[PDB]
């Protein structure tokens, strides 16, 4: 029963998603986590920075940087416009399994409670939170988290979206040019209504 | 014949010593106090039992010290150097029951010392700065800045370091700090024209020299202090 | 019936209708400021006398305000014996100390909540 | 097996919930969500304003409103006390679904746990959070949610309570008077111990 | 079914948990709970105080105290080191049940998202929170929570690790000594990504 879970797999070997817009070839490690409890989804979110570039982040003051999920009318990703570049897949042990996905439409944000181009219910299309970022001096500095859902589609493909904007605004940058290792952050959990099966 | 507690255990030293650091974590070990004597080892009258007689100030309790190891921890209750610089305490050791008797017993005194950690984000005390800069002059003090910081006098957490936010992209002032008082000295170190009338006002944060703490880290907003300056209309002539 | 009866503390759910035929049953509700504990019951029916089954407000009591415990070198006493709010209490100091504070606390209802009006004082040695 | 949810369904058509009691019959949308999580419950709540008045509260500085739901010994949620005037059911689509409510009881708060008239466990029956208002210009305002569990009953029917109270207190209202259009809470999710079914 | 759920049970009779080394007899009663949801695990934890020593605290400015949590290869309790002195079991009731533990390993944090001894992926190693304490004057204290996840191995035994620490630093203390009753902080919840089982 490892069906209720869609996931990037724990710690992929290599980088798995595209976030810093001003680089290509995937830069960062992008772990998500979408687990069916009754009738919501609890989505499980963090990255883990790779390429030098976002690792360099930390060194700055004020940061913004968004990942964008765009799912498809069976729930399968887009991996040419998200920037997670891997199919999400169900649980197998601490890695993603193999096979055609079962019932990917379940774990998509619900239409009817957030839907497409209503200004009247845009409202309704976000949620809010905040993780954390542990420095070097073991400093844990907040990061405010953006989700939006499904609100706007670019194209005719997608038919469902996530876009996750982490952004941070502090005093004295979390790092230093000698001491900036790794942009991790600091695991967010949220939940949405989940589209019927 | 049976060894009995016809003696005390004997400090290894009167004025025992050692330091924490300030916001430590519970149960680190501050320091350990050594008593031995002379009888046969792991027995009733030989097991050392040390108890704190005293606190000096007593309060709030920041220090345990085990009756079987003679260790002194911190506790839940976590340290604040700025309440508190130093600590005495009165400690003894005894054997046997290992209870408080009549017959007093030999005590030692322990002196404890807080280790200044910066946890404090330095204000600046004045509210309103304005500089009167004399025309065309170089290695000037234009002003002052009064900064204030709770952190122990003297040390890196206290000094102030300061920066220039914005309106010196010309290169005019230079601020020194004065370690006697912990102060901004601005100066001014190039030539201004009144007739250009050069605006001069700028913006400066205020930093401790060493790093801030990793409690009041990630909660430090730098506000921008401005700083107003006025240039004096030399009379050249007409 | 052609009156559900009005009490103290607790009030009838709903609005209140002219005449209600034999059988009909009111429920009350434990009013704003007012908790109910079990076993006595807060409704009643409108029997064959056109008179309402008998019903009392015992089963709601008043809220009350924190406990406080006697101040270093002081005392602390209910001035009318219980916590329920509209109620006061009293502070004495001990022979050899004086009041710094408040004398008295008064408990009042704001909104749902009790509390004490300010906090409790100290005695501070002569 | 949707049996493992009781809510108010997704978005339903007509309002639901009235809270200001300064107003009369019903004045906003509560989406209410709880899911049986083994030895807990996740409570996932928000409101959506309808009435004029209602939504008008985004221009005061200080608010607050409370939304009580009272549930009988069976679990079933009592209308008339309760300011939620529809009863919870099990998920059916993106609706409620029609009939009676299998084990009930066991979404409700559980009792040990939170007890009823006990003062010197009260600090038990009380949980803190907060959710967010997405403003006109898109900012987040953020707004205290306070949550009491069956700390004290009403009446002899009243057996489990959950009483959610949203407010803010700030020097300025999240919206002016041309800008208010309609008031949204972000969700909030919480969790609390579940009476034995 | 019950097996999902490994708990400490919903407040047990007498104080089963040592958080303070500086007092015996244990001084606390810890509430933990943990649910298996997918490939995750949501952790609802909370401390009541019951010795004079730790109800003491909330008369202080700054506190800070940590519960530690040692499971061995086979995900059962280490009682000798771990704060919590009491085995933790599945749900049976509001009580714990008695007999061999289902799965234990499913509940203990994954080595391979939380690793031991890699300083590289140190920061992985962190969740932070925040719970809150309600006081005598109904006005809640927020306290800080940090947890780590098997980041250091005490002896040959310890195979997962959990440290929960609470702390608060503000100017004024949540009480004073003629109102503090009693130490229990609002429930708090977190997740981790779980060991194979």
């Amino acid at each position: 029963d490892n069906i209720n879970t869609l996931w990037t797999g724990v710690n992929p070997t290599e980088a798995n998603c595209q976030i810093m817009n001003s680089s290509e070839s995937n830069d960062c490690k992008l772990i998500l986590t979408l687990v069916k409890t009754g009738a919501l989804v609890t989505a499980f979110v963090y990255v883990i920075g790779v390429s030098n570039n976002f690792n360099m982040l930390t060194t700055h003051r004020n940061i913004n940087f968004t990942a964008e999920l765009f799912f498809d009318s069976t729930g399968n990703l887009l991996t040419r416009l998200s920037s997670l570049k891997t199919p999400l897949n169900h649980k197998s042990g601490q890695n993603m399994a193999t096979g055609a996905i079962t019932n990917a439409k379940g774990f998509m944000p619900s239409t009817t409670a957030y839907p497409f181009n209503d200004n009247s219910r845009e409202k309704e299309n976000y949620i809010y939170g905040t993780c954390y970022y542990t420095a070097s001096d073991r400093t844990a500095f907040p990061i405010d988290i953006s989700v939006m859902l499904n609100r706007r589609a670019i194209n005719d493909e997608t038919s469902y979206c996530i876009r996750i904007t982490w952004s941070w605004n502090t005093g004295d940058a979390p790092e230093v040019q000698t001491s900036a290792t790794t942009l991790v952050t600091s695991p967010f959990t949220f939940y949405y209504i989940r589209e019927d099966d | 014949v049976l060894d009995i507690n016809d003696n005390e255990p004997v400090f290894t030293q009167d004025v025992f010593v050692g330091s924490v650091e300030e916001l430590s974590a519970a149960h680190t070990l501050v320091m350990k106090i050594n008593a031995t004597d002379a009888d046969e080892p792991n027995t009733l009258n030989s097991k050392i039992s040390y108890r704190i007689v005293s606190l000096e100030p007593a309060y709030p309790p920041v220090f345990y010290l085990n009756k079987d190891t003679g260790e002194i921890y911190t506790t839940s209750v976590t340290l604040d150097r700025e309440e508190h610089s130093s600590y005495t305490l009165t400690v003894e050791a005894r054997d046997g029951n290992g209870e408080v008797t009549d017959k007093p017993v030999k005590q030692a005194q322990v002196q404890i010392r807080i280790l200044d950690v910066n946890d404090n984000i330095p204000v600046v005390e004045n509210k309103v700065l304005e500089g009167m800069v004399e025309e065309n002059q170089v290695n000037v003090e234009v002003t002052r800045i009064k900064v204030f910081d709770a952190d122990e006098i003297g040390s890196d957490n206290w000094l102030a370091n300061f920066t220039f936010a914005s309106g010196n992209e010309g290169g005019y002032f230079h601020i020194e700090t004065d370690a006697q008082t912990n102060e901004g000295i601005v100066t001014l170190i190039k030539e201004v024209d009144y007739e250009e009338m050069k605006n001069l006002d700028f913006s400066v944060i205020v930093a401790n020299k060493a790093a801030f703490h990793k409690s009041i880290r990630s909660k430090y907003k730098p506000t921008p202090i401005p700083i107003k300056v006025k240039v004096k209309n030399v009379k050249e002539g007409i | 019936c052609e009156e559900p009866p009005t009490f103290e503390a607790m009030e009838l759910i709903g609005k209140p209708k002219p005449y209600y035929e034999i059988g009909e049953r009111v429920d009350y509700k434990c009013k704003k400021g007012y908790f109910y504990i079990p076993p006595l019951a807060t409704h009643t029916i409108c029997d064959r006398n056109h008179t309402w089954l008998p019903v009392s407000d015992d089963a709601c009591y008043r809220e009350t305000c924190p406990y406080i415990r006697d101040p270093l070198n002081g005392q602390a006493v209910p001035a009318n014996g219980t916590y329920e709010f509209g109620y006061q209490m009293h502070f004495i100091c001990n022979e050899g100390y004086y009041l710094i504070g408040e004398e008295i606390l008064y408990c009042e209802l704001k909104g749902s909540v009790a509390i004490w009006s300010g906090k409790p004082p100290i005695c501070e040695k002569v």
